[PDB]
């Protein structure tokens, strides 16, 4: 059984002729103090010829807008090391690390999507004086820890037995490690932005880590210690999919500071040029 | 199969591609690439009475 | 004037300056200071084409008592911007009266060979530059300031549209965690 | 009532204190009919290029200032495609539509009067003289009245009393025309035919109408009212063809 | 002001760079199988009452 | 059979000894559609004006001479109203007639290739240079090939074997062309409609083609047989459009 | 246009070979006309946030991709008479007309022993 | 489910071959190499009045 | 859902037949300053043989 | 006469010249100098077999007085080219008068037994030799010039097919960046 789907397009509108005006018709003038922006195609101010007009708003919609995958974390974890605590990668989730794609989802207020969420994972042999090994392929466990599941101490835990929490084993030399991710949340859509606090006496912490606690992720190297040091770096890569978005938001202006605040240093409106009536002179012998 | 035989992405101035989904959850489907709707009056004039651009904008 | 509200407003007076030019500005939506951080520049930016014409609104900010007439003046490409308003008077102009309806649209047409125009605009793709002149000038009474104010909003028209996605050049980070 | 808009090539122009427009004569800009033609090749018809509002730069009304005229065309002479195809043709047509612009606060008082004169033949300073080219024109320079009798060879007697062609300066109502009251509006629209007694007539020759603004009632105001108030005028041909094409004229 | 018309070098080419107007520069050239007998370049200089060419054209003559 | 008339504008064209008219690729000229078309604005159409016959000077065909390139536009950017409209405006578009005039007795001979090139790009004389503009191209003067491998700083390499562009000039004939036999014809016509990748296309910055007349079979004659024979070129733009109008460029 | 690459390393000529290096992977990012360039193979470029890039693990099968007809004209002009700067002059012929960007490739796995 | 099948090349003195698409784009397809077309009077005979290849070219 | 797609082999001309000639139709004389490029057949100058064709561009 | 335009026009003379050859050459469209690199030839050095029958057009370039008769023939392989007309009148002729009509087209039939001949020609699959030889001569009255010239423009007739692509031994570089 086969089914067809119409799947429409939409183009951006013609432009009508004109001609010649003499009316009380003023299509021009008007008065902004309405909070409303004027309509006015070029066919109303200038005598214009019928053009049919084929382009499309197609990649600018939303879903063509975010739907790409981009960076979110790195982080980087040893073999073997004096640490215990450098042998596995942690970190509670956000997306607000990395300054591209918090900026691209930060022009609207509430965001609510899926995710397609891709790992890229690569060893590197550390700088030594004795190299020179056989190791074999490494191969890796990445544990997604919800918000109150237990968490591990060290690579050798129980923890890691992944019996409820999922976990990905990834054998290095392979596609990278995807995988799917529905609407994870408990309002009705994430909240890119939080005007409140989490005490009721308005006090307590301010903003975004107030809402939004989706929990943890931990890799580790599942093979065991190595002859000599290696360092392996993850990187994780999201991409919403299925995206609905609300409330747009004039894009950010000022350089991120952190991930937990939206702190920042004043900076200028725009750049300067040498007098209001600039324009460089182009044509010149 | 449960196929579904959409159309593809043309230019203007064979063309009928096949989908089949396979997981039992649809937070695994592709992505909606192919929905193009608008409604811009929504933030361009959200004013409670119409102002026709071609009357002055009071009076 | 970069951090103050005064980038915001056009200065404009009252006397025989009519061999001064209010304002002018190359039409570089994504590239020109000007423009570049605006919401149609700040779209732009996230994308490497753009077609379509735009939506210049001026209001006029003065007393309810100053009366003026301007000229405001686009200038498709091919020659250095006018310097005097006998040059702006031959592009594709308007005549923005001043009086209940405050501000008035000029909207920018798209005059291109190409069908699309980049957005970081060199001078193949250039697209031209508007100009402004006072058309008679400023009349107040007695007991009304004489220094006065305009501001330019701009939007795009309903055939615009933009592609090729890539990113934007106005955020930048040193190291994780920002 | 008073809003207006007046779309004209890729050209437009707002006001919001428009009386009313007065049409000439009733008549309306037209092309030369096949019936009424007398020469025989085909024409140009620019029709974009050259319909459209070129503006002239302003001049500035002071408290005692007599007056100003313009001649059209030889106005238009150096403005764009009017002013090449205007050099290149020998034969032309066309009519126009004049809008003068002054605007005033409501503390301001004044009245201009702005009307347009067929064939406004002019008088020179010395009785038994002529007139210059000069004279008559300066292109887009306006000239001046004077509020006393003109001396001086071969310059138009341009006391304004008599409008420098012999007759009452308040007779001039007979002629298309408007005023402007700094106390009701702030633009004069004049649409003007093709007058003229044979159908095409070359253009560098004949000044087929003259735009004078006199004011009636002068200037005033009062403790910090501003001083400056200009006068700018637009000229839009309308129907303008051009016919017997040739190298181009000099002057 | 603008010098006259360099002219023709046959068998041979001019290069102006940069125009004929004053103070302008051009160059001569013969082609593959001529000599070049004269001068090389020739400016746009004042000559008694208008601005003329520095140096004639040359020939280029058989080899 | 081989008379012939050619009526553009006020320009008429006789020819009695003529062989065809290549029509380039069987498509004539024509204007911009609605559904080609990209800019916003109403185009000029003179049609009348500019749609005429334009003579260039004549060069005089020798008994050795290597050959002639122009290249339009920017031949054609100094003649009457094309040469203006192509000034004040920022887009141009048309197609051309190109009518090539050699006549000689009965007793002469010779064979010319009258062929365009659409997008002639060429090559300078040493090999890692740029070309001029006006090794590119004089106006209305035609440039000359050499009969052998030209030198000199910015000029381009113009031996005629190769035409400038690093081909065969025996291969020129994939080209519209036509020859000119002084023993069958002595007229060439080429219909040559608007051929670019853009629907239209600024005229100063690009020339749209180039015009090469190469005499492959050279003159001759007998004991008092006439020594001068001319070659004249006439071009005529044809559904020539102009879109984007601002003051007047300069060069 | 249908692109592949065809990506081959080799051990550089040495005194003292021998190693036990992994599986090189490498990383092909596309440039367009105006995003930002790296500087170095450490740069923040590589995130290839927007830019579509390609990660290869050397030993499979060449690392192919379809691309459409990128272009702002109508057709890809091999050829052009013409200038860029209106005053006919310039840069002359083909660099004026076609800029379509750039690419990087570098190897993702870091520095080597040798 | 979305299929198409066209003949193969075979020479001339079972071939039926299927194709479906699989990507949303058809900058993705195979390539047309079943297509041959020809005008060549376009370039041949490029001529405003016709020749009749047996009268003469003249006359 | 199978959709059959038509795919036409475009064959080069076969030689028609011919014989001896007397007439005035001269297919060989032509004017090649027309920029027009003879089509004559080998069935126009010689006595040719039906061939059928079957080769391909 | 290689880098010369001479080296398109072939001599011919009045007078008594009628032991002369006028030209000849192979037929090799792929391989042989005066082919390989016209339209035909340069099309062809892209493919490795051929098959087809070739069209030669031969030009009179003389006087609108000159009048002469000349035969054109094609020789099949099998034996050496005819060094005499009562051996090249044996052949695949024509005889070309020259008159208003000024050219006359001589079309190589295809005469093989392997249905494709290659590119890069060997002997055994030759195709021939052309041969062109004066049948009355040339005959001008006074004071027109007695050296005239023919050329020949060789094209392929409407059942002409190339196969096999190869690649074009024309075309050669010794580094990147040319
Ligand atoms: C093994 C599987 C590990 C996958 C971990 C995926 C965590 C899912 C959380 C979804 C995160 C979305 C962001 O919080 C929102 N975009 C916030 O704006
Ligand atoms: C990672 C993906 C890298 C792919 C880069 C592909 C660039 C696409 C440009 C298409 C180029 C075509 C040539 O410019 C035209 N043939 C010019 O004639």
């Amino acid at each position: 059984v086969v089914e067809a789907v119409e799947n429409a397009v939409a183009r951006v509108a013609d432009t009508i002729s004109s001609g010649p005006s003499n009316s009380q018709a003023v299509p021009a003038l008007t008065a902004v103090e309405t909070g409303h922006t004027s309509q006015v195609t070029p066919s109303d101010t200038i005598q214009t010829r019928h053009v049919r007009n084929y382009h499309s708003r197609s990649e600018s919609s939303i879903e063509n807008f975010l739907c790409r995958s981009a960076c979110v974390y790195m982080g980087e974890y040893h073999t073997t090391n004096t640490d215990t605590s450098k042998l596995f990668a942690s970190w509670t989730i956000n997306a607000r690390r990395m300054v591209q794609m918090r900026r691209k989802l930060e022009l609207f207020t509430y965001v609510r999507f899926d995710m397609e969420v891709t790992f890229v994972i690569t060893s590197k042999q550390d700088q030594g004086t004795q190299l020179g090994q056989d190791m074999p392929p490494l191969t890796h466990q990445i544990m997604y820890i919800p918000p109150g599941g237990p968490i591990p101490k060290s690579v050798t835990d129980y923890t890691w037995q992944t019996s409820t929490n999922p976990s990905i084993f990834w054998t290095e030399g392979n596609a990278p490690p995807r995988m799917s991710i529905p609407f994870i949340s408990i309002g009705n859509a994430y909240s890119n932005f939080y005007d409140g606090w989490s005490h009721f006496s308005q006090n307590g912490v301010y903003g975004y880590n107030t809402l939004n606690h989706m929990g943890q992720i931990y890799v580790r190297h599942v093979n065991g210690s190595s002859p000599l040091p290696m360092t392996s770096t993850v990187r994780m890569y999201f991409k919403p999919k299925h995206v609905k978005v609300w409330v747009p938001r004039p894009p950010r202006l000022c350089q991120y500071k952190n991930a937990s605040t939206v702190n920042f240093t004043p900076t200028n409106i725009t750049e300067k040029r040498q007098s209001i009536n600039y324009i460089p002179e182009t044509v010149k012998p | 199969m449960g196929a579904q035989v959409s159309t593809q992405k043309t230019g203007a101035h064979i063309i009928h591609y096949t989908n089949i989904n396979y997981y039992k959850d649809a937070a695994s489907n592709s992505a909606n690439r192919q929905d193009f709707s608008q409604d811009p009056g929504k933030f361009t004039e959200p004013v409670k009475d119409i102002m026709v651009k071609s009357l002055p904008a009071l009076n | 004037k970069l951090d103050t509200m005064e980038i915001y407003r056009i200065p404009v007076q009252s006397g025989n300056h009519q061999s001064s030019q209010v304002f002018g500005f190359q039409v570089q939506p994504g590239l020109d200071n000007v423009f570049k951080h605006t919401l149609l520049g700040e779209i732009l930016n996230y994308y490497a084409h753009w077609s379509g014409s735009i939506k210049l609104t001026f209001v006029f900010c003065g007393s309810a008592m100053a009366t003026g007439k301007f000229l405001l003046a686009y200038a498709p490409p091919g020659a250095n911007a006018p310097k005097s308003r006998k040059d702006a008077m031959l592009g594709t102009h308007i005549i923005w009266d001043v009086g209940l309806q405050s501000s008035c649209v000029l909207c920018i047409p798209w005059i291109s060979q190409t069908h699309y125009r980049l957005v970081q605009q060199d001078e193949y793709t250039s697209a031209g530059n508007v100009t402004c002149w006072y058309q008679t000038g400023i009349v107040v009474p007695a007991g009304t300031p004489t220094s006065c104010s305009i501001m330019c909003f701009v939007s795009a028209c309903n055939d615009f549209s933009v592609r090729l996605l890539k990113d934007t050049p106005f955020i930048e980070q040193s190291a994780l965690l920002q | 009532d008073r809003v207006r808009s007046i779309t004209l090539g890729n050209s437009t122009i707002t006001t919001q204190e428009s009386a009313n427009v007065v049409v000439a004569y009733g008549r309306w800009p037209e092309y030369l009919k096949d019936n009424e033609a007398t020469a025989e090749d085909q024409p140009t018809q620019p029709d974009v290029a050259t319909c459209r509002f070129y503006t002239l730069e302003s001049v500035t009304w002071e408290r005692d200032s007599p007056g100003w005229w313009w001649k059209f065309p030889d106005a238009l002479k150096d403005m764009g495609l009017f002013g090449q195809n205007m050099y290149y043709h020998y034969l032309g047509r066309a009519g126009y539509t004049i809008h003068v612009q002054c605007n005033a606060s409501k503390f301001h008082q004044g009245c201009l009067m702005v009307v347009c004169v067929p064939e406004a033949e002019m008088g020179c300073s010395q009785v038994d003289g002529t007139v210059n080219e000069h004279s008559l024109s300066e292109g887009e320079t306006a000239k001046k009245f004077a509020s006393t009798s003109t001396n001086g060879t071969n310059t138009v007697q341009s006391i304004v009393t008599n409008a420098g062609m012999g007759v009452g300066v308040g007779n001039l109502t007979i002629f298309p025309h408007q005023w402007i009251n700094l106390r009701t509006n702030n633009c004069a629209t004049i649409v003007m035919p093709y007058i003229n007694n044979v159908p095409m007539d070359n253009m560098f020759r004949h000044h087929n109408f003259t735009l004078m603004i006199i004011p009636f009632v002068p200037l005033d105001y009062s403790s910090d009212s501003s001083t400056y108030v200009p006068i700018t005028v637009t000229v839009a041909p309308m129907c303008a063809e051009y016919n017997g094409l040739r190298l181009a004229t000099s002057l | 002001k603008s010098c006259p018309n360099p002219g023709e070098i046959r068998n041979g080419q001019i290069d102006v760079p940069g125009g004929i107007l004053f103070g302008a520069t051009i160059s001569f050239s013969c082609n593959t199988g001529y000599k070049l007998f004269g001068s090389t370049s020739s400016f746009c200089l004042i000559s008694g009452s208008s601005v003329q060419w520095s140096d004639p054209l040359p020939e280029c003559r058989e080899i």
